[PDB]
C-alpha cells in the first residue's frame, strides 16, 4: 500500500483546518512552479456550514469550498488523494480515525506537534494496516519542488 | 498607482454576483439594460433579474406583478399602515416614516409568506393527507402559519385570494401545492370561519410551485430560496408601495401629531416598587 | 354595540384617503382591485392610484415602470447598498438588512431625485433663461443637481438616460420641463464634456412634466406632490428591489461578519482627555 | 360625555405595567420620580425600574452602570459602528444614524449576550460537568459563546472583562454561575 | 418664564425646554469648551442624543413589558377611522 509516488504535479489534496494562510500559500507555490492546476480541491473546519473561501491564484482569484463534515467532502471530490491535517494534538488521533477509512485518501499529514504515543501507536498500526503512507507527528510536512508543497514547508514565497 | 501598475495583489471582500455597475453599460444579472428594456421585461422581469440571477419566463414575470400588485395597501389599520401613519404625523421624512412601518413585517403582520411556504412544502415532501396535517399542527400547538386572518372570513372574504387564484390556475402548469394549501384551508374552516387561507399563503404556495414547476430552478436553488428568505421580500417590496403611498396621504392631509388617549390604555403598574 | 346601534358619536382620528379594505372588495384610491386587474394597469398604475389617487393615462403608467427599472440597482458600492450588505453579512434578516440600508437615503445618497426637480422647476417658474439659470447657479456655488457623470460625456451616451429620453420625447405630449433642461445640458456641455443630463436628473424633470402636463394635475397638486417628496418615494421604491436583491446574494454566497480593517481607518484621538 | 357621566363601557388594549405618565407626578414602575431622585440611584436603578419593575439593590445598579460603560463605544471598525459613520457621513441625522447602526445587533454582532447567557444557563440548571459540556459542545460542532477574544490570554487580561469580574467578586453574594463559566 | 407665565397659568417653564437650556448653559458655562464648540455642539444636534438616549431605555422597558404581558397582534379598530376615499377613480 505503500506507494512510490507520493506526490505528482497531478496530486490534489484536502486540508482538515481553517488554514487559508497554509492554503494560499500552497496555491502560490503551485502557481510558482509551472503547473497547470491547483493542488487543494476543499478545506474541512467542522465548527461552521460549508461555504466557499475566496483563494488567489497567480494574479487572479478562484474558489475552494470548506466543508462542515468529511463525508461530503469525500463524495463531493472523488480525485484527491492527499490528507493534510492541520488538527490540534487533542483531535488529529479521531481525525486520523476517521479519516484513514475512507477510500480515495493515500497519504496522510499529521503536521501537528504534541501527540500521545500510545495515540501515535494506535495510529501507526491502523496506518499499516489500512495501507496509507502517514507522514505525521511534530513535522511540518514536505515539499517536492515543482510538484506539490505540505502546508507551510520552507516558508513564505 | 502600484494597482493600476499591477504588482500588489489584495483580497477583496464584498462578492456581489449581481449589478456589474462599471463598464459602458449598467449589466444586470448577467443581462444589460437595453437588452432589459429591449426585451420588455417589466418589474417582474427585473425583480426575477436583481433577486434570482435567472431570467424567468412571461407567466412568471406577470405574477411576479400581480405579486406586487395584490400586496400593496390593505388599508391602515394593519400594524404596518398603522405605524407609517404615526411616524408621517409626527412629521419625520418619507424613509423613517417608510422604514418604522417596515420594521413590522416580522412573524405576525406579513411575514408569514415564508413560514406558509416552509409549512406546506414540508408536510408535501413528507406527504401526509390534509387532515392529518391540521391534527398534527393543532396537537403541537403551532399555528398553521399562512391560513390564518384576524378580519376576513369565508363569509367575509377577501377577494386578492381570487385573483391570483384565476392566475395560477391557467397559466401555471402543474402547480399541486396550491391544491393541497386549498385543501387544508377548506379543512380548518369547516371548523371556525375566521381562518381562511390567505394572500400570505397563497402567495407563498404558489411562489414554491412557479420555482419548483417552472425552469431554471434545479431542486437545491428552489429550496435554497425559500430557506434564505426570497418570499418575505415579495412581501416587503409589495408593501412598500402601500407605505409610501399613506406618507403621502398623511402628509397631505396635513395631520398632526398623535397622541392615543388615556381611555385606552389601562395602566396596570405594581403597588409600590 | 353602542356605535352598532348609533348613539354614540366619538370623533375619529387617521382621515386616510386611500385604500379602503372593509367591506367586500379590496378598494383602491377609487378603483376596486378587480377593476385595477382588468384594467391592465400595471405597478406603475397602482402607484398612480395609491400615491396620487388619480387614475393615469397608460403612458405615464409605463413611464413609472420605466423609472423603477432604472433605478433599480446601481451596483454594490453606494452607500446604502454597501450598508445592507453590511447587515446581512452580520446575518440579520431581510426587513433590518433592506430597512438599515434604506436609511442612506437622504440628501447625498438619493437626493438628486427631488433636488434636481425643486431646483429646474423653481428655475423654470420664475422665468429664467437657461444661460442666465447657468451663470445664477455659478455665482452662489451651488453645483446644479442632475447635471454630472464621472465617465459618460457625449457621443456615449449614458445609455439608460437615452431610454427615458427616447420614451418620453415620443410618449408624452407638451413636454417643456424636459426641453428647458435640455437647453440647460446643452449649455454645460460645452464646459466639460462629461457634464450630460444625469439619469437622477432626467427622472426628476421628467416626473414633474409628467405631473403638470398630463391630466388630472391642475398645477397646484403636481407640485404639491414634488414637495412632498413623490420623486424620493419612486427613488427608494425603486432602490429596495436592489437591495433586497443585495441581501438575497450576500445572504446566498455564505458572507461572514464584516470587520473593516485597521489599514483603512487612521485613528485620529486626542492626547489625554 | 357619555363617560365622564359614566355609562358606555370601553375595553382597552395596551396594558402596560410601567411608568403611569397621569396624575401629579411622573410614576415609573410604582415609584415616583421624587422618591427616584432623592433615593440617590443611578441610571441603573431606573434601569431596574423601568426594564424588570423591581427596585433593585445599590450593588446591582452599580453593576448595571459599569455593563453599560463597557458595552459602550468599541472601535468603528466593528459593524454596526460602520453602519453609523456610513450614514453619519450619507448626511442624515442622528437618529437615522443610530438607527442603521442599531440594525446590525442581532446574532453576529451583538447577540453573544443573549447566547452566552441562554447557553450558560442551559449547561448549568441540566447540570452537567464542565469538562463534558466543552466535549459536548465541541462534538455538536459549535463553538461557546462566551469563550474567545484573539489577542488576550491568560498571560495578559482583557482589563474590561478584569473591572467586572472585579466588581462581581467583590460585591455579589452567591454567584455559582460566575464560577462555572469560569470553570469552563 | 416669569413674563409669559402671566399671560396663561400653565405656560411655564418646560422639562424639554429646560434640559435644553441648561444643557447649553452648561456646555457654554463650565470648562473646557470654548465658545465655537460649545455652540457647534448644538447645531449638530448634541441635545437630540440626551433624549434618544434617555428614551432608549423607556423604549427598551415597553418592549420588554409588551412582551411580558403575553399581548397579541395590534389591528386598531375601523370605528376610529373614517375613510374619506375619492368617489371613483
Ligand atoms: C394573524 C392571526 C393573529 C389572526 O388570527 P385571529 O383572528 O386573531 O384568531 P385568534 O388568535 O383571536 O383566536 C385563537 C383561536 O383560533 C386558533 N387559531 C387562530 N389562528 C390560527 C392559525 N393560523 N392557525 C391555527 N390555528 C389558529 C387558535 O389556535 C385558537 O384556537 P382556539 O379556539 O382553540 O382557542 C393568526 O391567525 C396568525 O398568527 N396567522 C399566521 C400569520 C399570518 O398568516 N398573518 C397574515 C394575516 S395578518
Ligand atoms: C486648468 C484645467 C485643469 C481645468 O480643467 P477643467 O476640465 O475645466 O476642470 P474644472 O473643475 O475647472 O471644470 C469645472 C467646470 O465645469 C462646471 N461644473 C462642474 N460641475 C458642474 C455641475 N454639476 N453643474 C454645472 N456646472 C458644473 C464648473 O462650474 C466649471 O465651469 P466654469 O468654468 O463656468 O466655472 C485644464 O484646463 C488643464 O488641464 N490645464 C493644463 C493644460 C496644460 O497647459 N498642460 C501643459 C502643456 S503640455
Amino acid at each position: 500500500g505503500k506507494s512510490t509516488t507520493l506526490f505528482s504535479r497531478h496530486t490534489k489534496a484536502i486540508v482538515w483546518g481553517m488554514q487559508t494562510r497554509a492554503v494560499q500559500g500552497m496555491l502560490d507555490f503551485d502557481y510558482v512552479c509551472s503547473r497547470d492546476e491547483p493542488s487543494v480541491a476543499a478545506m474541512v473546519y467542522p465548527f461552521t456550514g460549508d461555504h466557499k473561501q475566496k483563494f488567489y491564484w497567480g494574479h487572479k482569484e478562484i474558489l475552494i469550498p470548506v466543508f462542515k463534515n468529511m463525508a461530503d467532502a469525500m463524495r463531493k471530490h472523488p480525485e484527491v488523494d492527499v490528507l493534510i491535517n492541520f488538527a490540534s494534538l487533542r483531535s488529529a488521533y479521531d481525525s486520523t480515525m476517521e479519516t484513514m477509512n475512507y477510500a480515495q485518501i493515500r497519504t496522510i499529514a499529521i503536521i501537528a506537534e504534541g501527540i500521545p504515543e500510545a495515540l501515535t501507536r494506535k495510529l501507526i498500526k491502523k496506518a499499516d494496516q489500512k495501507g496509507v503512507t502517514i507522514i505525521g507527528p511534530a513535522t511540518v510536512g514536505g515539499i517536492k519542488p515543482g510538484c506539490f508543497k505540505i502546508g507551510n514547508t520552507g516558508g513564505m514565497l | 498607482w502600484a494597482r493600476e501598475l499591477g504588482l500588489i495583489r489584495k483580497p477583496a471582500s464584498f462578492m456581489t454576483s449581481i449589478c456589474d455597475e462599471r463598464g459602458q453599460e449598467l449589466i444586470y444579472a448577467g443581462m444589460p439594460i437595453t437588452e432589459v428594456f429591449k426585451e420588455e421585461m417589466g418589474i417582474g422581469g427585473v425583480l426575477g433579474l436583481l433577486w434570482f440571477q435567472k431570467r424567468l419566463p412571461k407567466y412568471s414575470c406577470q405574477f411576479i406583478e400581480m405579486c406586487l400588485m395584490v400586496t400593496a395597501d390593505h388599508g391602515p389599520a394593519v400594524s404596518g399602515a398603522h405605524n407609517t401613519i404615526i411616524c408621517a404625523r409626527a412629521g419625520k421624512d418619507l424613509v423613517s416614516s417608510l422604514t418604522s412601518g417596515l420594521l413590522t413585517i416580522g412573524d405576525r403582520f406579513g411575514g408569514a409568506l415564508d413560514a406558509a411556504a416552509k409549512m406546506f412544502s414540508k408536510a408535501f415532501d413528507s406527504g401526509i393527507i390534509p387532515m392529518e396535517f391540521v391534527n398534527k399542527m393543532k396537537k403541537e400547538g403551532k399555528l398553521i402559519m399562512g391560513i390564518g386572518h384576524r378580519v376576513k372570513s369565508i363569509n367575509n372574504p377577501d377577494m386578492r385570494v381570487q385573483i391570483l387564484k384565476d392566475y395560477v390556475r391557467q397559466h401555471f402548469p402543474a402547480t399541486p401545492l396550491l391544491d393541497y394549501a386549498l385543501e387544508v384551508e377548506k379543512i380548518t374552516t369547516s371548523k371556525k370561519p375566521n381562518l381562511i387561507l390567505n394572500v400570505d399563503g397563497l402567495i407563498g404556495v404558489a411562489f414554491v410551485d412557479m420555482l419548483r414547476n417552472c425552469g431554471s430552478f434545479t431542486r437545491e436553488e428552489a429550496d435554497e430560496y425559500i430557506d434564505i428568505g426570497a418570499l418575505n421580500g415579495i412581501f416587503v417590496l409589495g408593501r412598500s408601495m402601500g407605505f409610501i403611498g399613506h406618507y403621502l396621504d398623511q402628509k397631505r392631509l396635513k395631520q398632526g401629531l398623535y397622541r392615543h388617549p388615556w381611555d385606552d390604555i389601562s395602566y396596570v403598574l405594581p403597588e409600590h416598587m
